């Protein structure tokens, strides 16, 4: 006789082999795939002019709300309605469902496409310990450049076109994780700072680069409401604005490369 | 390009920054030093590190296993010093080489090897206690702690528990950086060819499914680095244009998308099922299967193929053939 | 149909070839130029694999299976049954890999973010490569290719394996497989410190950046830090087929005996023999 | 450390299976001309006149041969052992029939085990057969021999180094892993399954599920069998300068029919022949040989599949001079 055999031709591994089937998409899909629904639903569509269900789908598809209760005071509880609610410059440009969207005015300074942000917190991102987290080298006065690396506080910034668009005056570091994340520039002929994120820049020993924009478009580099801080939404208005210049900076940008 | 995906640009230095622990603080050991050129791809600090019981214990515990192995494997090119270097890779502390069962084997034949195969767990259940304490010390879910008590599980079953199922020490793992590598054939040839063990299959699939995860997450956080997308744990509160951006690339790639604390949560998933899956398949092997490759013959999953040298019968079954 | 934030950046553009062409959604799916080559040749690979699997002997799912030429036909073009059919699934398969890779730069471009994922991806289709194409020609033959079949392309890593007596003795085998374990290791401490950290148990407060650094430095005595660890998350697991494809290579054109007797330059030292 | 394109490659199994050789061309080359020093045939004689047996004083077993056949045989019996030595090396120089040295009744011996493959062992050695040059190769010990322990280099006509000789206990290991194709596993295949036919080489089960009674405890045979049949394959790959895919499908290794290839039948009769040379013919010989022969246990060198062999799948690659001197077997 068997170790094993259980009965006609039925042996214990074969059973575990379809138990442990079960297990997997059990935890993929009644699990993973609902943890994966807890931002951006229920989807979106337009609407018909008679409707008045729940749509059984929606409520099956959903986890349990759950929500974090966050280190310095308050709660966020998801899945919940969060609504795109603020305006878009963007026209359809096919009557079919499937059709890109192309932008009304400016997408640089209208916020779409590559330029679009989030509608993150206004609030300031914040240390463990209940400071400002993303601060100029100003303020974060025990911070300073590791030695050996270009201080680019007094080099110019060079747009796409070539042209001198600033200078830069400080660098704004991240005291939780040490980390520069932003440059600041005065913006030439402007009576404007801008920051810039340090992923947009090429650091060079005598110039910092600035491919995403042309020297004329830092003028409407997103504005902060202070100057020795930035909110968890302006963080996303600024980055977004040299991400939508990836694609829109010039008329070319938006079409085939080839 | 996004320069900062590959490595830090301007360093930035200041203060030595700590979380206080519910406690231990004061195990702490060491002045925080600072690489430069660690700088360039990770932080730049190194050190302090916390000291504490469980950690002592598993330095202890874990010191003693490497004494006894590196002890025998000394004496098997006779204490000599230049063969021991030369040799290293080859020399082994075995198991029983012969059927004593369950039997506790003679110090020469195994009975090291379970010493060491001892210390080596208590080193690692030491080790736990730490990773488990820690995150609660900090204030932190244990997710690390379950993560790594499957890992452990997975070498206790091909160290103690299938050599228990079974009944014989002969079965365990070898010590040695060959040693333990050649066993891997030996247990496949003996168990009838592991590739055609379904659990072995899993395994590989949610072992390759990491290298496919942690490539696709790894670069999809880089993709958006420049929307910070680092910091996942606020995208998490607060959901920002990183990961957005991040979770439309995948929809629109593969057609539905995770969040980024749920892509987190494969992943850790994916983790954990390597090692469980391991160890359902070694806990069937022996106990319940003998031959996987038969196994699946007998289940009809086997496939089959022309002969292209004729085919050959087994000469021991020839009439009149030898033994 | 559309995520809650998701029409602000269904924009156009963005295209590497075709512009407004295919520039457009069917469902989730981006098409785009290359999202219509890639299902061109899905297509036509899955209708030789059908037609192929239909001339064989088996429809039961794990014992199909579609193999290259005999070693005899060389470089050449085989009959349909005897590899052909092999030959033109496996450029339906890189056209389709190829066309899945370039499709993502054109959704990375329209989105305004970095190039990485499909870079990443260009990897594993590498791979795929050395062992279906770079290393038959380098032996000489399409046959030394693997089976398309489930499990026959175990008994294909089985063999070869074999061939060289212990293939785990294989230095660029032993580099891969710590690159895969390491990874597997890595992503489980990833997804596990980031759940920890959002998820504490409770009522507890979610933690911080602070926290993530403080706990690896306290079990292991250093941090790579946020950032850092995506990038080394993205190196081990390419590494895995980047260090992987020069072992795999060596076997044969390289070196023809077993994979231990190689370590002879290391045990072989006269000084020590 | 590494060998340049272009491999010779050959197929063994069905397409798409990866079975067959891989063979680096200047290493095939090299034995190719080694083996290529194997003597060609003395010019036949004819069979004039009276059977040895009357002629001669003290022929046992080439009696029925003519003298010119007789000595024909004698002249190649001596290019195949002891060229250098001429036919002294085994006759008192002043009679032919003394037994005096040991060379002679070894040589006797060795006379009856030459003809026992050629007649016996034809499972194996076929229609091609062995001649005394097979293993000897022009000197009176074989350059291949093994022992009851390892021994370096396995060309005896190499010198050792220190550690390798047997005296040197820290070159163990090393002995032992050349002996298995480099491999740790810590086994000696030639003590455990050639010298004799105690040890049982298959290990690997024929059911699906663990048959009770077989399958737990002592009744089980310990995974170290496992190892050692893994280092007997090794060697045995080693020993032909072949890879494992030559004799098997890797899918199942314990399979025959289409799993197995004609190659491996042959090596399972190989196996059978290795034994009982062993055990019959040149165990037996510490008896009769000088202590300077003799190992450290006080065993007679012994054959395993690479005396014969000597890196090449048909020894000599397939030479024969079975037609050229049957004197030495089939015999009829
Ligand atoms: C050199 C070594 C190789 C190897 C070694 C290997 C081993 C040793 C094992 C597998 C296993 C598997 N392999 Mg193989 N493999 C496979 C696919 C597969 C799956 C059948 C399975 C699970 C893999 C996995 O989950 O990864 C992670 C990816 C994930 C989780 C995403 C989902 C992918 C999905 C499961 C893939 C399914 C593909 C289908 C067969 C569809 C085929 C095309 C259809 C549409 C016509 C592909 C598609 C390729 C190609 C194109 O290169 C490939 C190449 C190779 N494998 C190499 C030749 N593979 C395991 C198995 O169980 O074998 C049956 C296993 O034991
Ligand atoms: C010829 C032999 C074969 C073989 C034999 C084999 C065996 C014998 C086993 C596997 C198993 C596995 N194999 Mg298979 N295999 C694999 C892949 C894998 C893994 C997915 C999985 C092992 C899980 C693991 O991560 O262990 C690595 C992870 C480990 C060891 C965990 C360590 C955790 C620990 C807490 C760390 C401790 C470290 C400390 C510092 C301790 C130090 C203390 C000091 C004192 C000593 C691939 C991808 C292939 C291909 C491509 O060919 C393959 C081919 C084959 N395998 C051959 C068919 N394989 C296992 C399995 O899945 O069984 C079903 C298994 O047991
Ligand atoms: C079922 C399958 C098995 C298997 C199969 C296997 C294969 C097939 C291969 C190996 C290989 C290797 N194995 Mg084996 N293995 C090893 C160990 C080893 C290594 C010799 C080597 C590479 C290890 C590696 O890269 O892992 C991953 C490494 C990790 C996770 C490193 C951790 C990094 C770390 C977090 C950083 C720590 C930071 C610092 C402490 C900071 C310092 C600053 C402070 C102090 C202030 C151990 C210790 C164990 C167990 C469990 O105890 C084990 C079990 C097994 N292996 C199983 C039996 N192993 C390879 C080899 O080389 O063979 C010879 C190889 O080819
Ligand atoms: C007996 C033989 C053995 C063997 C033979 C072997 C060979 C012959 C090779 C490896 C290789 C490798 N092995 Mg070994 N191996 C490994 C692990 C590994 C991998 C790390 C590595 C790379 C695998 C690969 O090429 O994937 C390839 C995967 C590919 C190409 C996937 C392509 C994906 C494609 C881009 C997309 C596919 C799309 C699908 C069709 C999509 C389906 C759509 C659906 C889902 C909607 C472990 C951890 C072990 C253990 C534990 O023992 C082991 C044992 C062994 N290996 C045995 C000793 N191994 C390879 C290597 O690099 O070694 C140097 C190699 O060539
Ligand atoms: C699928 C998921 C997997 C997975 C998961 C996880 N893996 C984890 C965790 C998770 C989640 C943890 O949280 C834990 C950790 O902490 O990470 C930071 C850990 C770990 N995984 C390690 C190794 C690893 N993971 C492997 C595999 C997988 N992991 C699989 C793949 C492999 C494989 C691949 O072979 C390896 C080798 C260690 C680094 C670490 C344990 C250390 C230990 O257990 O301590 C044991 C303690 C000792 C040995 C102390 C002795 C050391 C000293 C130097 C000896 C000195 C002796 C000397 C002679 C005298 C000195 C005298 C003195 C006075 C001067
Ligand atoms: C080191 C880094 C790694 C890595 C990385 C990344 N991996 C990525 C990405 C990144 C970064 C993506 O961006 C891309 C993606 O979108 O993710 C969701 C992707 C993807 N990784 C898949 C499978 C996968 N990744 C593996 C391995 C690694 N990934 C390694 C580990 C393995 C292994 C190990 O076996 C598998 C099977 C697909 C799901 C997906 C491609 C979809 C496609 O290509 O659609 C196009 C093609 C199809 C839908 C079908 C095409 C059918 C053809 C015509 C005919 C079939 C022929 C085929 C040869 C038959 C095989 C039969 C037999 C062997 C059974
Ligand atoms: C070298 C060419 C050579 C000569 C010459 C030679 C001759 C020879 C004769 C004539 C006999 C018969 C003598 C008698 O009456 O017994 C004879 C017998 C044997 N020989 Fe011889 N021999 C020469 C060389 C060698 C060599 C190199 C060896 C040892 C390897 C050898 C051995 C023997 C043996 C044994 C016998 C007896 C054979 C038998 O049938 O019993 N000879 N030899
Ligand atoms: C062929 C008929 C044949 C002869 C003749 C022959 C002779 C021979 C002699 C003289 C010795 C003793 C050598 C010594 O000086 O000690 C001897 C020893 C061994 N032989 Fe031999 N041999 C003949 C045939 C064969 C064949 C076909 C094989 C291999 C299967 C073989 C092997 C050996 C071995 C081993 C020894 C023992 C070690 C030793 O004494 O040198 N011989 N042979
Ligand atoms: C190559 C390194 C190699 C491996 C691996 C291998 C393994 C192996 C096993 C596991 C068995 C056991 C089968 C069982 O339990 O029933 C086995 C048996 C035989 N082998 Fe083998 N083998 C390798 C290589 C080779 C080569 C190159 C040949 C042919 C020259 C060969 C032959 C055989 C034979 C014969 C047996 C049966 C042993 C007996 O019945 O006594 N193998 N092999
Ligand atoms: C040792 C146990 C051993 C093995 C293994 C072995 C295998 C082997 C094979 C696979 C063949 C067939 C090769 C082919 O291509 O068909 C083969 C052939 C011959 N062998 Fe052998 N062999 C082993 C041992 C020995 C020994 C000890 C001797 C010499 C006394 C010997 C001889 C031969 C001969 C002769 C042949 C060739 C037959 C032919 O058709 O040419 N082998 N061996
Ligand atoms: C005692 C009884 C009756 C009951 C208890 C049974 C029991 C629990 C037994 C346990 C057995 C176990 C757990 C066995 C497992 C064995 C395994 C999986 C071993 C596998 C791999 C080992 C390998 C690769 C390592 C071998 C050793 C070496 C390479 C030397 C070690 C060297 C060092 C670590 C150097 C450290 C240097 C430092 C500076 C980093
Ligand atoms: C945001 O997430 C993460 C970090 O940021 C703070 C880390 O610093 C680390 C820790 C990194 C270490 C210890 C590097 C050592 C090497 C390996 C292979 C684990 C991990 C795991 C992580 O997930
Ligand atoms: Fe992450």
């Amino acid at each position: 006789m068997y170790h094993g055999a259980l009965a006609q031709h039925l042996d214990i591994a074969q059973l575990v082999w379809y138990a442990q089937w079960l297990v997997i998409w059990t935890v993929v899909l009644l699990y993973l795939r609902r943890e994966d629904r807890r931002e951006g639903y229920p989807l979106v569509e337009p609407l018909g002019l008679v409707k008045l269900a729940p749509e059984d789908g929606q409520v099956y598809e959903l986890p349990y709300p759950k929500t974090f209760v966050l280190p310095h005071g308050g709660t966020v509880t998801v899945p919940r309605r969060r609504p795109e609610t603020r305006e878009l410059k963007l026209a359809q440009t096919d009557g079919f469902e499937g059709a890109p969207l192309q932008p009304t005015g400016n997408p640089l300074v209208d916020a779409v496409g590559p330029a679009s942000y989030a509608e993150r917190a206004e609030v300031v991102d914040a240390t463990v310990d209940g400071k400002a987290k993303i601060v100029p080298l100003r303020v974060a006065t025990d911070f300073s450049i590791a030695e050996g690396d270009v201080d680019p506080r007094g080099l110019p910034v060079v747009a796409a076109d070539g042209v001198e668009a600033g200078t830069v005056t400080d660098l704004w570091v991240d005291r939780s994780e040490h980390y520069f994340r932003y440059l600041e520039l005065s913006v030439a002929g402007s009576a404007r700072t801008a920051l810039i994120p340090l992923g947009f820049c090429d650091v060079k020993k005598d110039k910092i680069v600035v491919t995403s924009i042309l020297s004329e478009q830092f003028a409407n580099v997103p504005r902060l409401q202070s100057r020795d801080q930035i909110t968890l939404r302006e963080e996303d208005k600024v980055s977004a604005y040299y991400a939508g210049g990836l694609l829109y900076a010039t008329p070319e940008r938006a079409e085939s490369l080839l | 390009a996004d320069y900062q995906t590959i490595y830090t640009q301007i360093q930035a230095r200041g203060p030595h920054i700590t979380v206080s622990g519910e406690w231990g603080d004061n195990d702490r050991v060491g002045k925080p030093f600072y690489s430069y050129w660690l700088g360039k791809i990770g932080d730049a600090q190194i050190g302090p590190i916390y000291l504490g019981a469980s950690g002592i214990a598993a330095f202890a515990f874990g010191s003693t296993a490497i004494l006894i192995i590196l002890f025998n494997m000394a004496a098997e090119v006779h204490f000599d010093p230049l063969q021991f270097f030369r040799q290293f890779f080859w020399l082994g502390l075995y198991p029983p080489k012969a059927q004593y069962g369950m039997g506790i084997p003679p110090l020469h034949d195994g009975g090291w090897w379970l010493m060491a195969g001892l210390f080596m767990t208590l080193s690692l259940g030491s080790w736990w206690i730490r990773v488990y304490s820690r995150a609660r010390a900090l204030g932190l879910g244990t997710h690390i702690a379950w993560n790594f008590a499957a890992a452990i599980f997975f070498v206790l079953c091909i160290g103690c528990i299938h050599p228990t199922l079974v009944g014989s020490w002969s079965e365990g793992v070898p010590f040695g950086i060959w040693p333990h590598i050649d066993w891997l054939t030996a247990f496949s040839i003996r168990y009838g060819n592991f590739y055609y063990c379904p659990w072995h299959g899993f395994s590989i699939g949610f072992a390759y499914g990491c290298g496919l995860l942690f490539a696709a997450h790894g670069a999809t956080i880089l993709a958006v680095a420049r929307f910070g997308g680092d910091r996942e744990i606020e995208q998490i509160t607060d959901r920002g244009t990183a990961v957005e951006r991040a979770a439309l690339f995948w929809r629109w790639t593969i057609g539905f998308n995770a969040t980024i604390e749920s892509v987190h949560r494969w992943g850790w998933f994916f983790s954990l099922m390597v090692m469980v899956s391991a160890s359902v398949g070694i806990l069937l092997t022996g106990t319940f299967v003998d031959n996987w490759y038969l196994w699946c013959v007998k289940h009809g999953a086997a496939p089959d193929y022309p002969a292209y040298l004729p085919a050959t019968p087994d000469p021991a079954s020839l009439p009149g053939a030898p033994k | 149909a559309l995520l809650s934030f998701e029409r602000k950046y269904r924009v156009r553009g963005g295209t590497l070839i075709g512009g407004d062409l295919f520039d457009f959604w069917v469902g989730p799916y981006f098409v785009g130029f290359f999202g219509v080559s890639a299902i061109f040749f899905i297509f036509l690979g899955v209708s030789l694999i059908g037609y192929a699997a239909s001339q064989g002997p088996t429809w039961d799912p794990f014992a199909i299976s579609i193999n290259p030429p005999d070693l005899k036909y060389g470089l050449g073009a085989a009959p349909l049954l005897e590899g052909g059919f092999w030959q033109a699934i496996t450029v339906c398969a890189l056209g389709a890999f190829i066309s899945w890779m370039l499709r993502e730069v054109e959704i990375s471009r329209k989105l305004g973010i970095g190039w990485h994922v499909p870079l990443a991806f260009c990897v594993p289709i590498f791979m795929f490569c050395v062992l279906q194409v770079f290393r038959p020609l380098l032996l000489g033959s399409w046959g030394h290719a693997f089976p398309y079949g489930i499990l026959s392309h175990l008994d294909w890593v089985n063999n070869f394996g074999y061939q060289y007596l212990n293939w785990h003795y294989n230095p660029g085998h032993m580099s891969s497989v710590s690159f895969l374990f390491v990874n597997a290791m890595a992503l489980g401490l990833h997804g596990g410190l980031i759940l920890s950290v959002a998820n504490p148990g409770d009522g507890d407060k979610v933690k911080t950046a602070e926290h993530e650094n403080q706990y690896f430095r306290d079990v292991v005595g250093y941090s790579i830090g946020a950032l850092s660890i995506h990038r080394l998350g993205l190196f081990l697991a390419s590494n895995i087929f980047l260090t992987g494809a020069f072992g795999t290579i060596a076997s044969g054109p390289f070196w023809t005996r077993g994979w231990p007797e190689w370590w002879g330059w290391w045990l072989d030292i006269p000084f020590w023999s | 450390c590494f060998e340049p394109p272009p491999a010779t490659t050959t197929q063994t199994g069905f397409r798409g299976l990866s079975m067959g050789e891989v063979l680096h061309p200047a290493t095939v080359k090299a034995k190719k001309e080694r083996d290529a020093q194997y003597p060609p045939a003395l010019a036949a004689v004819k069979a004039e006149g009276p059977p040895v047996s009357q002629v001669y004083k003290n022929v046992k077993v080439l009696g029925n041969l003519t003298e010119a056949e007789f000595l024909r045989t004698m002249t190649a019996i001596t290019e195949w052992v002891s060229p250098q030595e001429g036919c002294t090396y085994c006759h008192d120089e002043n009679n032919l029939a003394s037994e005096a040295k040991y060379p002679y009744v070894v040589a006797r011996r060795m006379l009856e085990m030459t003809r026992a493959i050629n007649t016996n062992w034809t499972q194996h050695v076929a229609q091609t057969g062995v001649t005394c040059y097979t293993c000897h190769r022009g000197t009176p010990l074989p350059p291949y021999v093994r022992y009851l322990e390892p021994t370096l280099p396995l060309n005896n006509r190499e010198t050792p180094t220190h550690v390798e000789r047997v005296e040197t206990r820290s070159g163990y290991v090393v002995r032992l892993a050349k002996y298995t194709a480099y491999s740790a596993l810590n086994y000696d295949p030639f003590t455990m399954f050639l010298a004799n036919d105690k040890r049982q080489v298959r290990v690997v089960p024929q059911t699906a599920l663990p048959l009770v009674g077989v399958s737990r405890g002592k009744e089980r045979r310990p995974l170290s069998d496992a190892y050692a049949t893994f280092a007997l394959m090794m060697s045995i790959s080693d020993s032909l300068g072949t890879n494992c895919t030559f004799c098997h499908n890797a899918q199942t290794f314990e399979s025959w029919g289409k799993k197995s290839t004609p190659q491996r039948a042959i090596a399972w009769w190989g196996i059978r022949m290795v034994r009982d040379l062993n055990m019959n013919y040149l165990a037996p010989l510490n008896a009769s040989l000088p202590a300077s022969r003799l190992g450290r246990q006080g065993e007679a060198p012994q054959a395993d599949c690479r005396t014969c062999h000597q890196g090449v799948t048909k020894p000599l690659f397939g030479a024969s001079r079975l037609k050229d001197y049957p004197e030495l077997g089939p015999i009829k």
